[PDB]
């Protein structure tokens, strides 16, 4: 079942959803959330319609009349004449499938290298070798937002993710990075989330309480064509291996908060519904945006006293970025110049060192790498954690949240 | 209400309404008196059980 | 042989059928283990010895010996399996002519098929072929009696139409009654009929194998009279069977397109996963005389430090001795534990390790994101569609451990349920028409966070934990897992964590007992040794109790109660069980007293906590080699110095003075 | 065996009084001392055999009426086929498609002439129960197994849902004329032959109680007997005994009743064994329920009445107060 893309919706309309049929090689070539491009032929399929209004009967052309006691009247006569309703549905028969926007022109780094063409591969290699690639990626990914360089860097690291691992006893070591943005109104939090979505594939949006638990995680519906059950994917599922952007997170309901907490913690979703059980891996990275209680971030309080998120949900976040509106004339001038230049020169004023598609390809190529921790790196890590914990000692000014 | 009787409070240590307290035929106040002999006897009895 | 037409008809034809029967009989009778050992002789010997009805043939061996049969098997598996069953029955009867009265049928289970197909790759090409796949059993129906050789009663003249082979494709519908020739209604004669056990399972692609953003595909499999109960929901299995297509499912009801619901007739299931020499060796381990320390160090090998928590968990795992004077004074034998701690203290890891080790260990959470729940209800199950009395996670561990995470974030009903379970060890349902009281005698290991997310010793444990006093009282051990910025501890913990990460990267003072040995030790200790309290110093313990009470009301603190002495008795019994003594020895009593004290002291505020620690240091210092005490004193002195320095910007005398409060050469070396 | 029981009953009650001449059927419920077998042990091998199973009841349908003997009449000739035996258990019956009447050369009766005569039928009680694998008997990670039970004529309303029972019955299948994926599977059940519930004063016991009351220090005997294992609190134990025995409940001529029950409150420090005293009193009272202030796990402190939207019945969920009626 596919539905019309947002780029084609008429005003005030609900997207049209139709079922397309894949046969033979293409049978499993389309997966949920993909922006596919089905090529084939439209067709009609006879329908057992529930319309109570009779319409378009089809019957025999042979003129036959029932004899006394067997008159062609009623169900008997309808059956004898072979009357059947001609009710149809429109169904699409797709011979080939392909993504609307190809990323390149099992999975492994060598597989990605082979899949991508020579020019794309050389572009990925040259940008990987390029210096200050960190700043280049941040700027090219957020060319309209001013400041918040820490937030840009954190979101970029979230996009690149970590290296998931499994311990010998079975316990898994989560490698996905969770980022949350708390701050004053009109601080570009939603702008960061929308940038992330419009850039990253497998990136989904949700708002405070515009989503239900079933629509956020998964639902189960029987397959009308057989005895099986289809799982309709939720936002976390469609973002699996990608990003779920939860704006107005603080307003999300308690049940949805529990569901998202479970997804962030165990990276799996369990459904025991509609006659079927199923566990589905949800390797989503969560980018959340929340508003402090009272709307403005009181700098004289901890994040626990500022935001309404529960303690487990707060803990499961790797990064917490605070964007407090500084009433500084210089910053206001910079923001105004950025915004006004954007609105003046729309096509121009956006010079990105790396194209968005090139960044997508490079990110896909890099996600396969699973860097290991060297011994000097481990020593440095323990030293840095030592410094971080020492920063939490008494005497020094209290921090927003502990270490 | 305070977790311990706290004889000093007198009656603030019970929050039951007079209507409710009238219902009960009998009311007992069980204060864990700490006579040393009773304490030793209680420990010995518990261990004996 | 190999000629003619498609394999199905080629092997259906008699000539080739008898030829292949003879070939398989020869293969069965003549086959070595690569060392001359006639494998099939011993296989059939043990099969008939244990009355198993199933002979497992290795496909690799079959291919090596007779390649024609191996090539034909994955093309027409039904006929080949029937032929193999007949030949195996003939050979088994020849070996044991008396075995005909046990089974009269032998199932040949193929094994180690070369190609392994994943559920997402099953197509119409693989229809009516033997395939090997791997998956996770999601649901599994009960064992159902399916008709195998069905006799029919003709309810017109009461004749008994003889047995008809109930195939797995279509219902067997008799024709006329041979006597009265009436095609009229027939009934199944259930007394004369013989049934084969039938089970239906669902296996889905394992989440690890599921890749990218693809959904896990599931398939239905059918188990027949020997594969039944060979798997349970959640088990990871490898299934070999016929990709069936044609039983009754074609969607002919015009509901839509003419698709066929395919099922897999399971032919061989291989799961992917009692104390005689065990009991021989665990007694020696008990006599080792350091078994208590060995166990305490073997608990939670992946968790650094927290020796007190590990010791308490060991005592809880081994449990106490329940008793009931007469039938009127029930006293639990379960040691309940409550780890209250600020974030980042491995409480969840402790609970998960206890889940992994303990048998009958069920993990529930104070949130609503758990497979089970604390409160029992009655409803139609989502999957089984069956009206079931879903008892709570307190009842699913009647004789085990309930691991209640986030114990501070429980609903009103959850709190009431846990109160009922802890105080009564029973759960009462009065729900639809079910008025029942079912026993839940679990040991509760709970994890909780303090009010505000940071334990404050200034206040007491009761007002730090965010729990009701009745709820707290029913816990024998209260582990205050405080977090402090201690240089050495932070460095060591960072080393541990980074090392675990390094060694688990995907591209790859006594020795702890191995985990399986610890499990078996626990089984034996809980099952056989039952410590008795005949030899315990009533005078000493009563004096300790009286002194503790006196010191309790000498300051403004929570008084000690008979509850604490009973918990100490339970812990003494637990230590005696750890050492298999069968009698609590004075050292066991002292260790139980040390645990009970440490807990009760930590439950107090700093003002009274330190006072009680100083007053009762005699008990707290038991089984301390006098090096840990000195190390802790040095650590507190250096912590005072470092907190002084960090704000403004140790001598031997202070250490010797605190030691006096005499030998420091051993500590230095 | 049931036929022989009928014969023996007739033999032993032959000279019955007028108005009760007709001999009545006899139900032989069979009970065994043998150890029961697990529900998981019920395999195809035991089908149609007398099996014994433990379980806990979770449902008990209403006592409907099922026909042991039916009578049918021909629509045309109005001749009867009285006393057609009905197979016991969940087994149906196909009506004849021909009229027996010895035709006198008239046009023959129609193809399907027989109609049931509900007036001329012998019907018996029949109840359908749901039995569940005992929670302890369930393997650690495993959903409980369920069985359906058929009860007839005295096995109906002998056990209410929630009871723990051992059932001796004929592991059977539904027989309704062999009419997705499961081919050859017929829903199974147990035609219960015997019910035992897992849990009346003799003259000897009455004499014992009478003499015990006649004892001089019966008060002291009872007071000590209540909680011997609880130290001290002699007055509290005396009060507990007074509560257990209760006063007299009286209905005055005007219709105003006076309660005989005694209500006792124990406000005390957490150390004392007041909860243990409550537990003993709950175990010791004839009818006794122990509950917290906020009720138990999935049980209420007081009754709650609701209306079923479908059947429009008044379902009264019984709390502790109503469940422990006439007791403590
Ligand atoms: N003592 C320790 N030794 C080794 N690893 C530890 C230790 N304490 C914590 N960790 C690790 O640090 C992280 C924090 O542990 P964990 O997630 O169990 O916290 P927690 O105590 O459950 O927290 P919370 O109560 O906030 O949920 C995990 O990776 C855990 O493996
Ligand atoms: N620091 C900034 N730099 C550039 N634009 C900004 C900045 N802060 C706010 N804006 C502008 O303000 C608008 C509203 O911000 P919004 O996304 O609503 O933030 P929030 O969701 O946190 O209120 C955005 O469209 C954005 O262009
Ligand atoms: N006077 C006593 N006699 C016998 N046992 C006692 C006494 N006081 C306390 N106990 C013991 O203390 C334990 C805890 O008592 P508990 O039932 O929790 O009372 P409370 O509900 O008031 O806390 C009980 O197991 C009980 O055996
Ligand atoms: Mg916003
Ligand atoms: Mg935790
Ligand atoms: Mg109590
Ligand atoms: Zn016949
Ligand atoms: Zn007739």
């Amino acid at each position: 079942r596919i539905q019309e893309t947002q780029a084609e919706l008429p005003r005030g309309s609900i997207p049209r959803s139709l079922e397309v049929i894949l046969r033979a090689e293409a049978v499993e070539s389309a997966q949920a959330g993909d922006k596919c491009d089905f090529t084939g032929t439209l067709i009609v399929v006879p329908d057992v319609s529930k319309l109570s209004t009779p319409g378009a009967r089809a019957e025999t052309n042979s003129r036959v009349s029932g004899v006394d006691g067997y008159e062609t009247e009623g169900i008997r006569g309808l059956r004898a004449l072979g009357v059947r309703d001609l009710s149809y549905r429109l169904v699409f028969l797709a011979c080939c499938v392909a993504p609307t926007n190809p990323r390149f022109g099992e999975q492994t780094a060598e597989s990605i290298k082979n899949q991508m063409t020579v020019k794309e591969w050389e572009k990925v290699f040259e940008m990987s070798q390029d210096k200050n690639l960190y700043h280049n990626l941040c700027t090219s990914l957020f060319p309209t937002i001013h400041g918040n360089d820490e937030v840009k860097r954190g979101v970029l690291l979230m996009l690149f993710g970590g290296v998931p691992k499994t311990t010998g006893e079975g316990t898994s070591l989560r490698g996905d990075i969770n980022v949350c943005i708390v701050g004053d109104p009109s601080t570009a939090k939603s702008q960061f989330l929308k940038h992330v979505e419009e850039f990253s594939p497998r990136a989904v949006y949700t708002s405070g309480k515009a989503s239900s638990a079933a629509g956020l995680t998964a639902a189960v519906v029987r397959d009308e064509e057989s005895h099986e059950f289809v799982i309709e994917a939720g936002a976390l599922m469609l973002a699996d291996n990608g990003v779920c952007c939860i704006d107005e997170f603080d307003k999300m309901d308690v049940r949805d908060q529990v569901a998202i907490h479970e997804a962030m913690e165990q990276q799996t979703i369990s459904i025991t519904k509609a006659g079927v059980k199923a566990t589905l891996n949800a390797r989503t990275s969560i980018l959340a945006a929340a508003n402090p209680i009272s709307g403005h971030y009181d700098r004289s309080k901890s994040l626990k006293q500022n935001i309404n998120l529960s303690a487990p949900i707060m803990s499961r976040f790797d990064l917490f970025f605070i964007l407090v509106d500084e009433c500084n004339e210089v910053t206001d001038y910079a923001i105004a110049r950025r915004i006004v230049d954007l609105h003046s020169r729309i096509e121009e004023s956006i010079d990105r060192v790396y194209s968005l598609d090139d960044i997508r390809r490079y990110l896909l190529f890099a996600r396969q790498f699973k860097p290991k921790i060297s011994k000097e790196s481990e020593d440095f890590i323990v030293e840095q954690y030592k410094h971080l914990r020492q920063r939490d000692g008494s005497g020094v000014t209290k921090s927003s949240w502990r270490i | 209400v305070f977790g311990r009787w706290d004889e000093t409070k007198g009656e603030d240590n019970i929050d039951f309404m007079p209507t409710i307290l009238s219902r009960f035929d009998m009311i007992f106040i069980v204060k864990d008196e700490h006579n040393e002999e009773r304490d030793v006897m209680l420990a010995k009895h518990v261990i004996t059980l | 042989d190999l000629k003619g037409h498609s394999v199905r008809e080629w092997v259906s034809m008699a000539g080739p059928r008898l030829e292949i029967h003879h070939r398989f009989k020869n293969f069965l009778r003549t086959h070595v283990d690569s060392h001359g050992h006639n494998v099939f002789k011993e296989r059939i010997s043990d099969m008939c010895k244990e009355n198993r009805e199933s002979l497992v043939v290795n496909y690799e061996d079959l291919a090596a010996r007779e390649h024609v049969l191996a090539y034909f098997l994955p093309e027409a598996p039904a006929e080949l399996l029937q032929i193999f069953d007949e030949a195996a029955l003939e050979v088994v009867l020849a070996m044991y002519p008396k075995y005909d009265r046990i089974t009269n049928h032998i199932h040949v289970r193929i094994s180690h098929l070369p190609l392994v197909e994943e559920l997402r790759s099953l197509r119409q090409l693989h229809l009516n072929q033997l395939i090997r796949t791997s998956g996770v059993v999601t649901s599994c129906t009960g064992v159902l009696p399916q008709l195998s050789m069905v006799k029919y009663n003709c309810n017109k003249c009461n004749f008994v139409l003889g047995p008809f082979c109930q195939s797995q494709n279509q219902e067997v519908k008799p024709g006329s009654c041979p006597e009265c020739q009436s095609a009229g209604p027939f009934e199944v004669n259930m007394e004369e009929t013989i049934y084969q056990n039938y089970q239906r399972i669902r296996i889905q692609e394992s989440p690890g194998k599921v890749a990218a953003g693809r959904l896990p595909r599931s398939k239905d499999a059918i188990l027949l009279a020997d594969l039944v109960d060979s798997c349970k929901p959640g088990d990871e299995i490898e299934l070999t069977g016929i990709y069936h297509n044609n039983y009754d499912g074609s969607l002919n009801t015009a509901n839509g397109f003419p698709v066929f619901a395919t099922v897999i007739l399971a032919n061989h299931v291989a799961k992917k996963d009692l104390t005689d020499e065990d009991v021989k060796m665990i007694t020696s381990l008990s006599k080792d005389q350091q078994i208590g320390e060995k166990i305490f160090a073997s608990i939670a090998p992946s968790i650094y430090g927290h020796e007190d928590i590990k010791r308490g968990l060991a005592l809880a795992l081994f449990g106490g001795e329940p008793k009931n004077p007469g039938g009127k004074h029930k006293v639990r034998g379960d040691i309940n534990v409550l780890l209250c701690g600020d974030p980042g203290t491995a409480k969840s890891q402790f609970l998960k390790y206890i889940e992994k080790v303990s048998s009958r260990a069920i993990f529930t959470t104070g949130q609503g994101a758990s497979a089970v729940g604390l409160t029992a209800y009655v409803q139609r199950h989502p999957v089984s569609r069956e009206w079931t009395l879903e008892a709570g996670a307190l009842v699913l561990a009647d004789r085990g451990v309930c691991l209640i995470d986030e114990f501070d974030k429980m609903n009103d009903q959850d709190r009431t349920s846990i109160h009922e379970a802890m105080e009564q060890q029973s759960i009462s349902i009065s729900k639809a028409g079910i008025v029942t009281s079912l026993q839940a005698r679990c040991t509760v290991i709970a994890a909780a966070n303090p009010i505000g997310g940071r334990y404050d010793p200034s206040l007491t444990f009761s007002e730090n934990v965010d729990l009701t006093e009745p709820i707290i009282s029913r816990f024998d051990i209260l582990c205050v897992v405080r977090d402090t910025v201690d240089p050495v501890q932070d460095e060591m913990l960072a080393r541990f964590v980074v090392g675990s990460h390094v060694r688990h990267h995907p591209s790859n003072g006594v020795e702890p007992l191995p985990q399986e040995v610890l499990k078996k030790y626990i089984i034996y200790a809980k099952e056989r040794v039952h410590p008795k309290l005949n030899q315990m110093d009533q005078d000493k313990v009563a004096k300790m109790y009286s002194d503790l009470r006196k010191e309790s009301m000498a300051t403004g603190s929570i008084p000690i109660t008979v509850r604490h002495i009973e918990s100490m008795i339970r812990m003494a019994e637990a230590h005696a069980r750890i050492h298999l003594r069968d009698y609590v020895i004075e050292d066991d009593v002292n260790m139980a007293i040390r645990v009970m004290l440490e807990s009760f002291i930590d439950t107090q505020k700093f003002s009274v906590m330190r006072s009680m620690r100083k007053t009762f240091a005699r008990y707290l210092s038991f089984r301390r080699d006098n090096n840990e005490l000195l190390l802790f004193i040095l650590k507190q002195l250096v912590a005072e110095q470092v907190t002084y320095q960090r704000n403004r910007f140790v001598p031997e005398k202070d250490l010797v003075d605190k030691a006096r409060q005499h030998n420091l050469s051993a500590f230095y070396d | 065996l049931e036929e022989a029981a009928k014969e023996v009953a007739d033999e032993v009650t032959r000279p019955r009084p007028s108005g009760e001449e007709v001999l009545q059927d006899i139900q032989v419920m069979l009970k065994s001392d043998a150890s029961p077998s697990s529900i998981r042990s019920l395999k195809s091998d035991m089908m149609s055999h007398l099996v014994k199973i433990p379980g806990i009841i979770i449902a008990a349908s209403a006592v409907r009426a099922k026909a042991t003997r039916i009578s049918i009449q021909c629509r045309s000739c109005r001749n009867t086929l009285t006393n057609i035996a009905m197979r016991p258990g969940l087994e149906g019956y196909a009506l004849p498609r021909k009229c027996n009447t010895d035709q006198a050369g008239r046009p023959k009766c129609p193809l399907d002439p027989y109609f049931i005569m509900p007036d001329k039928c012998k019907c018996v009680d029949f109840q359908t129960l749901k039995l569940q694998e005992l929670p302890d008997a369930v393997p650690h990670g495993e959903m409980p197994r369920h069985m359906q039970l058929y009860c007839d004529r005295y096995l109906c309303d002998k056990v209410v849902p929630g009871n723990r029972v051992t059932i001796m019955g004929i592991y059977s299948i539904k027989k309704f004329g062999l009419t997705r994926v499961g081919v050859g599977i017929r829903s199974s059940y147990i035609r219960v032959l015997g019910i035992q519930v897992d849990t009346a004063v003799s003259p000897q016991e009455e004499e014992e109680f009478r003499r015990l009351a006649a004892l001089p220090n019966v008060y002291e005997v009872i007071s000590k007997s209540i909680a011997p294992s609880i130290f001290g609190g002699t007055d509290m134990k005396k009060a507990i005994a007074c509560l257990l025995f209760g006063g007299s409940r009286k209905r005055l001529p005007d219709g105003l009743t006076r309660r005989g029950d005694i209500n006792l409150l124990m406000l005390g420090d957490p150390g004392t064994a007041k909860s243990q005293l409550l537990k003993f009193v709950e175990k010791c009272s004839p009818i006794g329920v122990y509950t917290s202030g906020k009720g138990s796990s999935a049980a209420g402190l007081t009754a709650s009445v609701m209306r079923d939207p479908s059947s429009r019945n008044f379902i009264m969920e019984g709390g502790a107060m109503v469940l422990a009626d006439g007791g403590v």
